[PDB]
RNA sequence: GUCUACGGCCAUACCACCCUGAACGCGCCCGAUCUCGUCUGAUCUCGGAAGCUAAGCAGGGUCGGGCCUGGUUAGUACUUGGAUGGGAGACCGCCUGGGAAUACCGGGUGCUGUAGGCUU
RNA sequence: AGGAGAUGUCAGAAAAGUUACCACAGGGAUAACUGGCUUGUGGCGGCCAAGCGUUCAUAGCGACGUCGCUUUUUGAUCCUUCGAUGUCGGCUCUUCCUAUCAUUGUGAAGCAGAAUUUACCAAGCGUUGGAUUGUUCACCCACUAAUAGGGAACGUGAGC
RNA sequence: ACCUGUCAAACGGUAACGCAGGUGUCCUAAGGCGAGCUCAGGGAGGACAGAAACCUCCCGUGGAGCAGAAGGGCAAAAGCU
RNA sequence: CCGCGGAGCCUACGCCGCGACGAGUAGGAGGGCCGCUGCGGUGAGCCUUGAAGCCUAGGGCGCGGGCCCGGGUGGAGCCGC
RNA sequence: UCUAGUAGCUGGUUCCCUCCGAAGUUUCCCUCAGGAUAGCUGGCGCUCUCGCUACGCAGUUUUAUCCGGUAAAGCGAAUGAUUAGAGGUCUUGGGGCAUCUCAACCUAUUCUCAAACUUUAAAUGGGUAAGAAGCCCGGCUCGCUGGCGUGGAGCCGGGCGUGGAAUGCGAGUGCCUAGUGGGCCACUUUUGGGAAGCAGAACUGGCGCUGCGGGAUGAACCGAACGCCGGGUUAAAGCGCCCGAUGCCGACGCUCAUCAGACCCCAGAAAAGGUGUUGGUUGAUAUAGACAGCAGGACCUGCCGAAUCAACUAGCCCUGA
RNA sequence: GGCCGCCCCUCCCACGGCGCGACCGCUCCGGGGCGGACUGUCCCCAGUGCGCCCCGGGCGUCGUCGCGCCGUCGGGUCCC
């Protein structure tokens, strides 16, 4: 006859089995609900963006020329090949142990360890 | 079961604070809310129009629409194991700017300027926050004064 | 201990469900290429050879011409793991090098009459073992009728999804719930 | 007053039956998914408050140089391509950790012990240690250490426990 | 807490320096604990209920064991303690004879458990000092202040049972 | 050092009573033809400039009430987590963290924005 | 296309009863016995001591309060049993309990004797014949040492 | 089928033939706007006048009112005219 | 090249290596050289020198579903892929 | 014969192994032994991601920043409830008799309270943020807004990687979808009831779906979760014998019961008592002489000549039983 | 070849301690002369703080700057 009325037992366990997923975020969101008078203007603003394309291109070209001049005014430096460190023994031994920068020094050291030559 | 009334159990959450009733201060109407900024929702019982539902009191969201007297907010609400982004219209009196966002925007500013100062000075500066590190080693001087000897006090049955 | 096992087995195709021996020979060929070559093109082709027919939609001739006319795509081979169909709404066909599993007879005639070349995937391996100079195209995967019925339910406010309807007319699911004059319209 | 320690070793001392959801979550963030699993934890206010949540479930303390040596040498395994690989040669360490400057078992021990930069990478490389049952038994698994039990922060006594489980 | 054979620890601590107070006072207690880990926890238990100082706002400046100065000299110890019974809390003064201060305190914990079913968590020991023979008050301790102490060992129970476990001779307990 | 017009925060600004207020101002004040409104030119509206700081207003005062703020209460009350702790129970102790509120005792008693004056 | 006439069992069938002559599918998801938890109520005890007892709180009682025990009352609940645990009482017969009416041995008294009351060890032994009532219960008549109280599936229907 | 306070363990949600209550209406204004006022109560006075008629001054943070129950809100208000 | 030669492999639906893991009602899915009856192909299959069926303290295989062989009985059909 | 009539109801429902694995809850229903619905499950995938010869996420913390009116506390603070004295007095007050005491009112205090009270106010909670979808420059568009070169939004170029807390982890997404929709137990919180192995809730864990070691036995307790095995070691619990393991020359005490006691849930006891014994607290006496005892006067003395008396408290044991 | 092993030495750095000065900030238990308020001992009285103004003392976590002296299985591929 009589039965249980209500419970939220085991409900939180069911929810977390697949996770309480936060809503997905998109870079662009819906314009649904924002002021209709505001929508009407924004569409008119987008509609006429084609006008002034000539002014945009001329201004962008001038900036590109200016930044090209700035790049030319600067010179990219060129580094030198790393040399054998002197002081720290660990730094010197890491340089010798480097497969690329240590190849020549290792050959000289190995040629020195040769016995009965 | 209980009722589904809209203001059930809002006896204290929509009441005005003690000795703070009366006219709404006018700077609350002068706060300016743009599209994209984060606002705290806190219903005020003095104004009965545009009142947020009780489930949004204490919630924080961001402005997506601005009207003459109200603001549309995208607020996260948990519903039986799923979180959904609700859109609600709340009059200006029931919202205020959220100071957590203001603090972060300041930290971005001091970070960018510290990068510029570091590059111009040829130095390296720490920009990531770090959790409270373990206390460093230090000396504690006694100053020729012995530590005071503490001792548990006897029990006394008061009134 | 203290782990979950409901997602341990990944559900994906490791072989074609087909018994077509010719597809099985191309799978044998591109299984070798995906292993012994660092090309990610050979890996993508191998996956699509396993895939079902609904996941290999036909590619229209018009759409391939659209995608092969984009800048920098000249003198490249259009690769389709699927069928190349003819579009009668296109009247001029340029010269194209297309590799596909299947090409419809009219599409093959139009491509060959234009001066183009049709290749199979075994000739594509011999010509471009790495997949160099190719455009990997695909047909519209959600461009079939079942996807008009999927998603938010029709009787739910902002849903534009097609109901399952036996016949189309004024007397078939148009009154109550689709109209403010009959109950409601959400 | 010496600097309060920067390194902790945490051993799960409880099973997986009837664990509260918050304690369960913190334990898998510490990678203690099994009983008598151990790991090194960098000590700061973020981690310490995490260890307070799981206090009845763990026995932790401050390892010494011998403890970090025996753990890494005797039952130290690497997480190489999502596999539990025994550290038999220094090449395994160099291939996964050599970009940070760790190329041998000595570098990894120095990295864990004198915790500094790249402790996150060196410690996460180590698979959570699978320690045996403590030889000689325990006092009381269900009670804190300062009450004659097992749980909580035994600050320097953790090395006695490591000698018996490793 | 629990017990083994307790040691004495001198634990000195203080509050962390604050802009309000750059040099907070140092506080010292004598704590009897099985190990130094329990000693520091016991220090924070007392100093928090006395001086409003919590562990999170303070630090342990020092914690070392206090060795017995005359471990080969027999002494009398007075213990001032307070303990919680099943109904009420009480103040007690007790005497013990021992060679070390820590051993006398361990005797007191055993004796409180034996005579009053008091557990260690319910006991607070507030004073332990060495008492001259003339200032002792309990007859159990005073009877050993006798320069010609002399007693036999009447009825010695055979403790080496089970060593033969089956013997022809019945044991003699006179000696 | 101050005031006026418009304000922001809405008592550290309020309330009771006493003292002082230079110069501008703010007022009290004089009057009812016009504008306007009343039982009543009291209020409101309008036209003034003989007098006065008595009042409002400003500043100060009071072992002042209130208000604000800090000690104390108090690591007390309460409380997250723990135990094959205690107790017949009621309830209580301990471990691990957080941690209040009266009475009682001190300190303070508006800050300020825009524009325009006086202190010549 | 927009209003209105209504469904209150209010997401909205058009709807009176009886069955002891009854039927079916089921239910121990659910009542009417025992049993089990509980003991309010019933019953039986204890503590304090305001008074009663000529005098005197406690020989014997015991107000105002308060702590228990029992399951021979009645409730409360619905755990077991509805493809069935035969149901009130009496008759017959055995055993058990003691919270003892008598009898054996005692202690106390407001115990002079007689009679009586209070308490202890104690259930070995005994606790009847009848009028009225279906009765348990009750009541009366008459003997008696006394005519105590109860349990055992509210013992006991393939025993009546 | 609905609403108020509480239960309900300071987000939200939360049961019982739980507790305390209300509803199937009422309003051309008690809807809307503007202006001007301040309410309950109390003290002290004034012919008949008295514990309660009306007039006047003073105090009054709302202790009144806002139609329905309750909670919230409200003072040159949302109250009265 | 004074030797003229050098194991196995790879039913690719195959073979090999490394690491972690293994409870289960209701329920879902996969594999089955598990089993039954009939049909199309195939085994130059088996069988009166003994088919099916039945019995078995025999020899065995497979985690298991089951299966193969020995022996006895039987007398005309039966099985593998 | 229609007829194998219908049944939300009872009974049954046939081979093996492998992998994954629930629900008794929400809303609607002449709905309460049933359904539809969401949730929980499985299957099929698919889109991507990292690495060798990171697209992002989280039953966690930290750092910032909001939200709240429960525990507590308060009533010489509001609303209600409420005890007792004190100091003054207008008294449409009364009584005993020029009156005087009471009552009333006021003022300053005081005792005790609130789920449907509150100035104050936790712990544990809940929300948001912790960057490349960012930051900073230059330009263009607008019919919206407008003193304005205004404002707001949009769009087009350019520059800046110290990747802007800790820890851990590979993620995202579509279709189809069975069973379930009687629950029950425990710590803590909590409503009704004297209470219940009673009825009803919150949170978490568990039993149901689950065996294993221990609690003698037992759905739920304690420990721990399971492929077939060998070695080693533990948990909870134990080690007289049943029965593996104290056959330790174990340590200190307490306790004798003519109903002794003997281990979470848990399976039986209270108020009140004891000159049983053991501790402890407070007070007091005693060299002029203690307490006893031997007697007198009637509280004092002489004789013995060093500890004693009282009240209370709490352990085991005993009465209550 | 280098380092360590015992003796005058030698420089720098780090930590701790002890003094010496200089500079800075708070404070009065302070002194001296300039204006405001206070007291039922107010004309002959007695106090209270406030501005410039320089001397005296203290503290500053034991502030900053240096200078010395003492200690260290101290550090500088074990300084020269």
């Amino acid at each position: 006859a009589k039965s249980k009325n209500h419970t939220t037992h085991n409900q939180s366990r069911k929810w977390h089995r697949n996770g309480i997923k936060k809503p997905r975020s998109q870079r662009y969101e819906s314009l649904k609900g924002v002021d209709p008078k505001f929508l009407r203007n924004m569409r008119f603003a987008k509609k006429h963006n084609k006008k002034g394309l000539k002014k945009m291109q001329a201004n962008n070209a001038k900036a590109v020329s200016a930044r090209a001049e700035a790049i030319k005014a600067l010179v990219k430096p060129q580094a030198i090949k790393p040399k054998m460190p002197k002081g720290p023994k660990l730094k010197r031994l890491a340089f010798i142990a480097h497969p690329k920068l240590g190849k020549r020094i290792r050959s000289y050291m190995a040629k020195g360890q040769r016995l009965c030559q | 079961t209980n009722t589904k009334g809209k203001r059930r159990g809002t006896r204290y959450m929509f009441s005005r604070p003690f000795r703070k009733h009366g006219v709404v201060p006018l700077a609350t109407y002068m706060r300016i809310y743009k599209k994209g900024d984060i606002v705290d929702i806190k219903g005020m019982g003095t104004v009965q129009k545009g009142m947020p539902h009780k489930c949004y009191h204490g919630k924080t969201g961001r402005v997506y629409n601005v009207t003459q007297h109200a603001v549309g907010i995208i607020v996260n609400k948990q519903v039986k194991g799923k979180i959904l982004a609700k859109r609600i219209n709340v009059r200006i009196e029931h919202i205020k700017h959220s100071k957590s966002r203001d603090s972060f925007l300041k930290r971005v500013k001091e970070n960018d300027q510290k990068k510029k100062e570091a590059k111009e000075k040829g130095t390296w500066v720490q920009l990531k926050r770090q959790p409270a590190p373990p206390r460093e080693a230090h000396f504690v001087r006694t100053n020729g004064k012995e530590p005071e000897l503490l001792e548990p006090i006897p029990y006394e049955f008061m009134a | 201990v203290d782990i979950r096992h409901n997602k341990d087995r990944k559900v994906r195709r490791k072989e074609p469900k087909s018994q077509d021996i010719y597809l099985r020979l191309l799978v044998k060929l591109y299984r070798f290429l995906a292993r012994r070559t660092n090309s990610t093109f050979n890996q993508v082709v191998l996956k699509r050879l396993f895939m079902s027919r609904t996941n290999r939609p036909p590619l229209s001739l018009s759409r391939m011409i659209r995608k092969m006319k984009l800048p920098g795509r000249e003198n490249k081979t259009a690769v389709v793991v699927g069928t190349v169909t003819d579009d009668v709404r296109i009247l001029e066909v340029p010269k194209l090098k297309v590799c596909a599993l299947r090409v419809s007879s009219r599409a093959r005639s139009r491509i060959l009459k234009a001066g183009g070349k049709i290749l199979t995937f075994d000739q594509l391996a011999l010509e471009s073992p790495k997949g160099r100079g190719t455009v990997l195209l695909s047909g519209p995967r959600k461009g079939r009728e079942v996807y008009r019925h999927f998603g938010k339910a029709p009787g739910t406010p902002h849903s534009h999804t097609k109901p399952y309807v036996r016949s189309k007319g004024r007397k078939f699911e148009r009154a109550r719930g689709r109209r403010a004059s009959r109950g409601y319209k959400n | 007053v010496p600097a309060e320690p920067k390194l902790a070793f945490v051993i799960r001392i409880r099973g997986i039956n009837g664990v509260s959801p918050k304690v369960r979550k913190v334990l898998q963030l510490l990678r203690l998914r099994q009983i008598f699993n151990g790991t090194f934890v960098k000590l700061n206010k973020a981690s310490i408050n995490m260890l307070r949540i799981v206090e009845p479930y763990i026995a932790w303390g401050y390892p010494n140089l011998k403890s970090v040596n025996e753990l890494i040498y005797k039952r130290g395994y690497g997480k190489i391509n999502k596999k539990r690989i025994a550290l038999t040669d220094n090449s395994l360490i160099a291939r996964s950790l050599g970009k940070f400057g760790i190329i041998c078992m000595e570098d990894l021990i120095h990295e864990i012990y004198t915790v500094g930069k790249r402790f996150k990478e060196a410690n996460n490389f180590l698979w959570p240690f699978k320690l045996s049952s403590p030889r000689g038994g325990m006092k009381k698994k269900t009670t804190h250490f300062v009450e004659g039990g097992d749980a909580g922060n035994r600050e320097d006594q953790i090395n006695r426990l490591i000698r018996r489980m490793n | 807490k629990a017990s083994g054979t307790l040691r004495e620890y001198k634990v000195v601590g203080r509050c962390l320096p604050t802009p309000k107070c750059h040099t907070p006072p140092l506080y010292r207690m004598r704590i009897f604990a099985p190990n130094h880990v329990v000693a520091k926890s016991r220090f924070w238990y007392f100093v928090s209920q006395l001086k409003k100082m919590k562990k999170s706002s303070g630090e342990i400046v020092y914690c070392g064991q206090v060795f017995e100065k005359s471990p080969l000299r027999v002494k009398n110890f007075g213990i001032w303690l307070r303990y919680d019974s099943r109904s009420g809390t009480h103040n007690m003064y007790r005497e013990y004879r021992d060679l070390t201060t820590a051993g006398a305190v361990t005797q007191c914990y055993r004796d409180m458990g034996a005579r009053h079913r008091a557990r260690a968590h319910s006991i607070q020991i507030m004073k332990v000092e060495e008492i001259a023979a003339g200032k002792c008050r309990r007859p159990a301790v005073k009877q050993f202040h006798d320069s010609k102490i002399k007693f036999p060992l009447p009825h010695r129970v055979l403790r080496r049972q089970h060593k033969p476990r089956f013997t022809t001779k019945r044991p003699n307990t006179f000696f």
